[PDB]
């Protein structure tokens, strides 16, 4: 289940980073031209530089999992083979 | 008397030669008191588990049938001790008046030999006896990482059957067994102590198979108690068993296995490990009238990994129970205690298993907070829910509140009818999330002192009059008055 | 009624005996070899009946230049170690050789290293605090006075440093007799820790034991089995309050694995012996304090590729007290000790035994740093900005919380130059009270790092511009 | 004689019935120079490990003795030669005339054999002598991402040890092995290439088990250079052993235990993987002075994969060694080389072996780098002065510093004469200002390299030379960086 | 359609489209908050709780488990209630008016029950 | 080879593709009852690697160069046949669908290449 659950999570995250992206880019238009995305304004340029801060760790994040997730698909492919041949070897 | 010798031995396993009318899973005596059992038989020779100390065994010894399939003594002088997988006493007491002997390996009731399960057995947890109910009969998987209190959830079941047992009635006593499979000796030690604390050692047996215990010892503990408990399941008693832990009887007949050299299947289990604990857990049954209507409970433990219950044993286990309890590290670091995941955990006989006001006052909590857990998550960001939403978020969190338990802090049925009844029906929305404990724990308190007919009348009648409901609601609308809400 | 070798495969050696004359599992054996620069004389330990008078023998010393036929010598007895008053402040090897004093003990009373646990009737649950001035130990991970500890910790989060601190802060004012074994550990570690108890004159109420990393694996499955009798000797015998160290106990297990191979036992899930467990169980069970008997054992155990779940350090949390589990993550932080406490456990921290305050004071500190590890998905995408206002002030708080659990080590100081720091357990429960009540909200989080009590924070906190 | 006969051969394994006589490990011959190493001793025969052209190997051959177990001839003669791990030279520059042999896997000195590292290792990388540093008998493992410079650093290493080699004292020389365990052949001649034009190959030995040898010789190769190595630490010297790469060698016993059907574990390793490198590098050591004080100090490398270094094989090494120098591919592609990490790489051990001048120069350096990347990952100073020293540590290939020379840099970055600076020309300035305190106030590199300390006059005249420097220089942008 | 009718496959198709884009949007809704979809993706949203709520059902043989008596629906209730809920019908009811009920007389009196009219 | 020693000739070697010569090695060795090594491939991977990419060399002043198209299994570089091949490899082209589409040819993709001799 660790490997489903990682491509899970890979799943969500580029849908986390596709959003923010956009909002980016519509932030960046409405810098031309009530919501909590702004990053620390509170605490639409905000919003811009907070999309860009989130787009550009939803790629980490993405990356990150990617690498755990091909990881996970070696190890159990070793593990498969592993106990493949060893019932072999057992058997023989 | 037939007569082998032994031609190879080694990390607990021994080849014999000989023994031409030895049966599968016979019991051989090797030199030196030390036991034997025959798994594998072939021409050549025959494959032994040794079943205790296997460095005296040595290339060339005599070994003895015994003609005994592999059996223990039984008999109600195992109340109260402690004893090895065969039986023996481990606590330095003296021996067992045995009152007859059980081979561990006869069958489970048939369907025609059993009944439904309707008798509760409560564990005074309210999580448990309101969302996954127990009944006589059932086997209850108790599931987790470690040191999320599945011990602890046993061992207070044990507890709650004090009263049960001072009543001296033997359909309503429970004997109970508790197999520790792998554990080390001071935490066995440490529960004997806490069911001596709680007056449990007077109708509780402990079958003990420590760490240190060969791989055979611990293969078959959870049997030897089993069939210590089928004793009594057979002759009118009811019984409950813990099995502490199966993934550690799972491992060591894996090691057994592949010492015996047997082809190894998923994660080098055998190809039977399945069946090692199905056949072991449909003995524990609630037995039909004709056979006395005797019980036995299963509390089998799981222990998983990084919370992973698709492991091997994990997901073996889960299908053979009737029903989990799954505990979690984060619910129980949380508060959540005990750290049952509600969305999840399911009791398979359901209402069955509860007398009528549990079942009345409990209907649909399990359902309702699986929605509230959904609700939660979905609601995590949002402004400005909607009005029901609202509220079914704020008796959700009152829900969760009031399900949580102290250890060593059971509660008699009908005080967790009253206690379940205050949220279900209402009556915690005007109390704030933080004081509901309190306010519960200072409701019974109060209705124990006075009012204390309520408790009664749902003990005496398992069931909440309208009359009682009327009296119950008035009492809780007067306490309130009192009830300072910090 | 001597043996001869038929078969050599690594450290593994089958012998040949005459029938009548084989000996039993465990004994000791002799052979030789002969070869100039490998001379030597092996100590092969049996370990299994092959059947036709053929015995398989773990080699305690590597084989290289060992011959097929050569004469084999059974003892008659297992490997045994020196025992007694003697055997402390002298460094001995896994057969109880001295090493820093070559023939010392010679005539000492000697034990086999193989020996039942004691009888389940001599048991007695343990439910005493060890204090050790460590805030995250003391509160979280409270450690079990005769009582089994282990530190967790995958490559370089600090074990080695750790048992070190606990040797300082537990060791040094004992009273009783210490116990050291290198088990599979850096050789240097090992010279480093001789020095070091010689210059804190500890080394004269310690025994050392080391069979390190450069040991065939049947030494390193053994060395523990003798540091072990020499701690039972001290226990049962001489009625001596014992410490026992040991680094690392994970090399035992793999050790086993290493030589259930060679053996030619199936492997078990990821390459294990089948036997893991077992092996575990009776080492570790000899390691147990009885009625009135005491020992505190503190063991290291190695986590392999930080893989908590490997059968390993899994099998090995079921023998245990109190556990402290080393985090990657927490030591990337710079949080020293860099133990994860959510992760950590001890049997004592319950209110019966320490106390209502304490215990809730703990169980705060704990649904607080859950709280903040739940929140940690949405904080590495968005920051703290997205959280509500009590989530924000909780965040803040946690972040507080986990910065004070670190704490400048007595034995850091060979690294930082910065003298440790001892919290009283009261100071540490009064401190985390308000903590997470909120009392230190103001302060900057680095005014919580690597300091001890409240002084230091308040001295720290001055220093950077706030004010306590 | 002897005679063995080949019964059966497959993948560099071998099978010889007959050789009662044979030892455990013992080099068998078998024909056309062909070597093996006797594994497994059994009634039937004996199983070969082949070090060498296992395609020559045939049924029915003719195998022999050579009475000794595994060992290589060690000596003198074997600095400035290319050998394969049997010994045998490669270099095409004739016989290696041996001191004697060595058997390869004599034990490691034992815990009273050996003392404290106590002196420094120079390897002339700012960044590590400053940050990471290694005293003469530590295991330091150089970590990284395949192409983030660690060869670089080794080789650098191994250059900087010309100045100590010309000094003829054999407690200051330094003898290096260089290890090369299934590289590119054209890799290992640029190596060698690179030692010929810095002077090191008078001083330097390389083992050569390139990527197209069999794996018995990529396996065998590390305690060939070691056993190499040791036969000088035991006679006094200070050797230091570079292992490029043990990942390789890890690979090259997977393959051979996978061969022999040995079941493997994590990652289809041996279970004895951990025991391959854990012996190997429990063999460089500090030895005692009754023992001759000599010391061999390793430089394990390791390739880790997608900067994952929880995998096994690293942490395995990384449980073995006294510490780590991470290089990070993500400096090494914003041009940060040497690409080391500052939060992940330590020296455990090698805290004492620093000499006084660096450790006052560098203690703050240290801090300063730590937090300034945090910072720039989000004071406005700071990063100017992070900024500075980021740039201070870079250091191109090839070119090892003294440490007179890195105290003084280090000095210039840590005592604020960089903020004046340009970025874009700290490395530059640097340099140029190294330059100039050579050709005049050489005087300030004699005190310190003679005392070892950063004297009050002496960093005084520093401060004054510096300012004078300031005074000429010209930088990139056209602005002075005067005060 | 062939075998089911042209109005049974609609509705179903629709059913699952809506269904799929909320387990599009479920990751959105999770970490940055329904408010951030787009006013139509709010409505799907809305719509596909609420139908996913109407799939479940009280069977009869769940009685043991829930204390309710089980409930049948017939076919055609089935496809008009649901072909109601994908066009909005019932967006103005809570989402918990639909949980573990039968068909749309069991929905008004569950509403009911909760304040709502159908 | 024989074009590069015996007619003193600069050779240009295409090799396409490379994973499917590790593959079948892979299959070879199954086939030979080998035990498979991590994920699955051939025990000597690095070894058969190494003995094909070392006989690609420059030597008495005329080179075999070799452009050798790699495929990359579930886009994981850190696969072992990938990290194997990449051990050798010097350079890398990548023909982009963007670059070609906008008529640029060779379709290079600038930023996506690179090469180990850019220094
Ligand atoms: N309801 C509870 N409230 C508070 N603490 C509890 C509760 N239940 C258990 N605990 C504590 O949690 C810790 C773990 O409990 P327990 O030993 O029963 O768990 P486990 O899963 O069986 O553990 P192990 O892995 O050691 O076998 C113990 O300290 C116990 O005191
Ligand atoms: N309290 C501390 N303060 C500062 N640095 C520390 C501290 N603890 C550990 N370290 C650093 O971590 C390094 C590793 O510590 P330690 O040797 O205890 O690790 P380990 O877990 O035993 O490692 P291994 O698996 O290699 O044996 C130490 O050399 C030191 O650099
Ligand atoms: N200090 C440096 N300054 C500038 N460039 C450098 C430096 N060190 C290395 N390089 C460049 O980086 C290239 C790769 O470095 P190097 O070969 O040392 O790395 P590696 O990790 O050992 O590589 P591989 O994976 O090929 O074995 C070198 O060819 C050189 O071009
Ligand atoms: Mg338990
Ligand atoms: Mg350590
Ligand atoms: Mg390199």
């Amino acid at each position: 289940a660790t490997l489903r659950e990682l491509r899970g999570r890979i799943r969500s995250a580029g849908s986390i980073k596709k959003i923010t992206k956009a909002q980016e880019l519509i932030a960046t238009s409405r810098i031309a031209k009530d919501r909590g995305l702004c990053g620390a304004y509170n605490a639409s340029a905000s919003r811009r530089r907070a999309m860009k801060s989130a787009t550009d760790n939803a790629d980490d994040l993405i990356k990150a999992l990617t690498l755990a997730a091909n990881r996970e698909r070696q190890a159990q492919i070793t593990q498969e083979i592993s106990e493949i041949v060893g019932g072999a070897n057992a058997l023989a | 008397e037939e007569i082998g010798t032994v031609i190879d031995a080694g990390d607990g396993i021994a080849h014999v030669e000989g023994l031409p009318s030895v049966m599968t899973q016979e019991l051989l005596e090797f030199p030196g008191g030390v036991l034997g059992v025959a798994l594998n038989l072939d021409e050549h020779s025959v494959g032994a588990v040794i079943l205790g100390e296997f460095e005296k065994i040595e290339e060339g010894q005599q070994v003895k049938r015994t003609g005994e399939v592999l059996s223990v003594p039984v008999g109600d002088a195992f109340l109260g001790r402690v004893v090895n997988p065969l039986g023996q006493p481990i606590d330095g007491q003296g021996d067992i008046a045995a009152e007859t002997r059980r081979a561990l390996e006869l069958q489970a009731p048939s369907v025609v030999q059993r009944q439904s399960v309707s008798e509760p057995l409560q564990t005074g947890i309210k999580a448990i006896d309101a969302m996954t109910p127990i009944g006589r009969g059932q086997r209850q998987l108790i599931i987790g990482d470690r040191k999320t209190g599945k011990t602890a959830v046993c061992v207070d079941t044990i507890l709650n059957q004090r009263e049960a047992w001072l009543t001296g009635d033997p359909k309503q006593q429970v004997r109970c067994v508790y197999v520790a499979i792998g554990q080390k000796g001071t935490t066995i030690a440490s529960v004997k102590r806490a069911l001596e604390e709680g007056g449990a050692m007077e109708y509780t047996t402990i079958v003990a198979a420590p760490a240190s215990d060969a791989a055979g010892f611990k293969w078959l503990a959870p049997y030897t108690g089993s069939a210590i408990g089928q004793h009594w399941m057979y002759n009118g008693k009811h019984v409950l068993i813990v099995f502490d832990d199966l993934s550690k009887q799972a491992d060591a007949y894996r090691a057994i296995s592949l010492l015996l050299r047997r082809p190894p299947g998923r994660e080098a289990f055998p190809g039977d490990v399945f069946y090692l604990h199905s056949r072991l857990l449909e003995r524990c049954a609630k037995l039909s009238d004709e056979l006395g209507g005797g019980s036995m409970t299963g509390l089998p433990i799981i222990e998983t990994k990084a919370n992973d219950i698709s492991a091997f044993i994990p997901t073996n286990v889960i299908s053979i129970t009737d029903g989990q309890c799954f505990l979690e590290s984060d619910l129980f670091n949380q508060g959540v205690r005990p750290a049952i995941n509600v969305g999840v955990s399911v009791s398979r006989v359901g209402g069955a298993a509860q007398i009528k006001a549990m079942k009345e006052v409990a209907g649909s909590l399990r359902l309702d907070l699986s929605q509230y857990r959904e609700l939660e998550a979905f609601a995590a960001f949002a402004s400005d829910l909607d009005a029901a939403s609202k509220a079914q978020l704020d008796r959700g969190a009152r829900l969760v509140e009031l399900l949580k338990q102290p250890q060593y802090s059971p509660l008699a049925v009908e005080e967790q009818v009253v206690a379940i009844f205050l949220g279900t029906q209402g009556h915690l929305d005007s109390v704030p999330v933080e004081d509901v404990q309190r306010f519960e724990s200072e409701l019974l308190e109060h209705v124990k002192a006075s009012h204390s007919d309520i408790f009664d009348g749902i003990r005496e009648t398992k069931k909440l009059s309208e009359e009682a409901e009327e009296k119950l609601v008035s009492v809780i609308n007067e306490f309130k008055k009192g009830f300072q809400a910090s | 009624t001597a043996g001869r070798v038929v078969r050599i495969t690594g450290p593994v050696v089958d012998v040949e005996f005459p029938r009548g004359s084989v000996p039993e599992l465990f004994n000791a054996l002799h052979a030789e070899i002969t070869f100039g620069a490998l001379a030597k004389t092996l100590t092969l330990e049996v370990a299994q009946h092959l059947g036709d008078s053929l015995v398989r023998c773990i080699s305690m010393q590597p084989t290289d230049g060992l011959v097929r036929g050569v004469e084999v010598t059974d003892t008659g007895a297992s490997i045994s170690v020196p025992v007694g008053d003697g055997v402390k402040g002298h460094v001995f090897n896994a057969l109880g050789d001295c090493l820093d004093d070559p023939g010392y003990g010679k005539d000492f009373e000697h034990w086999s290293i193989h020996r039942k646990p004691p009888a389940f009737s001599d048991l007695e649950p343990r439910t005493e605090m060890l204090e050790t001035g460590l805030k995250v130990v003391d509160l979280l991970t409270p450690y079990v006075r005769g009582g089994k500890i282990a530190l967790f910790g995958g490559a370089g989060v600090g074990k080695t440093v750790l048992i070190q601190e606990m040797i300082n802060r537990i060791a040094r004012n004992f009273g009783g007799t210490s116990v050291f074994a290198g088990v599979g550990e850096r050789t240097r570690e090992g010279n480093d820790l001789w020095v070091e108890l010689a210059d804190a004159n500890v080394l004269k109420d310690t025994a050392l034991v080391f069979g390190q990393m450069d040991e065939p694996p049947g030494t390193r499955m053994r060395v523990a089995l003798s540091a072990l009798t020499m701690a039972e000797f001290f226990r049962d015998e001489q009625g001596q309050d014992v410490l026992l160290f040991i680094d690392n106990i994970f090399r035992f297990t793999q050790a086993g694995s290493e030589v259930s191979t060679l053996l030619g036992r199936m492997p078990s899930a990821v390459g294990y012996q089948p036997t893991l467990a077992d092996e575990m169980g009776e080492l570790q069970e000899r390691i147990t304090s009885t009625r009135g008997r005491s020992i505190t054992s503190m063991q290291a155990v190695y986590v392999p590729a930080d893989d908590y779940t490997d059968p390993a350090p899994a099998t090995t949390f079921a023998h245990l007290d109190a556990t402290t589990e080393l985090s990657r993550a927490v030591f990337s932080k710079g949080i020293f000790p860099a133990v994860d406490p959510l992760a950590s456990s001890s049997t004592i921290l319950d209110p019966a035994i320490v106390g209502d305050e304490h215990y809730r004071v703990a169980q705060e500190v704990i649904r607080i740093l859950q709280r903040y590890k739940d929140l940690q998905d949405i904080i590495a995408i968005l920051g703290i900005d997205e959280l509500s206002e009590e989530d924000k002030q909780l965040v803040n708080r946690a972040r507080r919380i986990e910065r004070f659990l670190s704490q400048n080590m007595m034995a850091a100081e060979q690294f930082t130059g910065q003298p440790g720091s001892t919290v009283p357990l009261k100071e540490t429960i009064e401190a985390f009270d308000k903590l997470t009540k909120g009392e230190f909200d103001h302060l900057p989080e680095q005014a919580f790092f690597l300091i001890g009590g409240l002084d230091d924070l308040a001295k720290k906190a001055e220093s950077l511009g706030a004010k306590l």
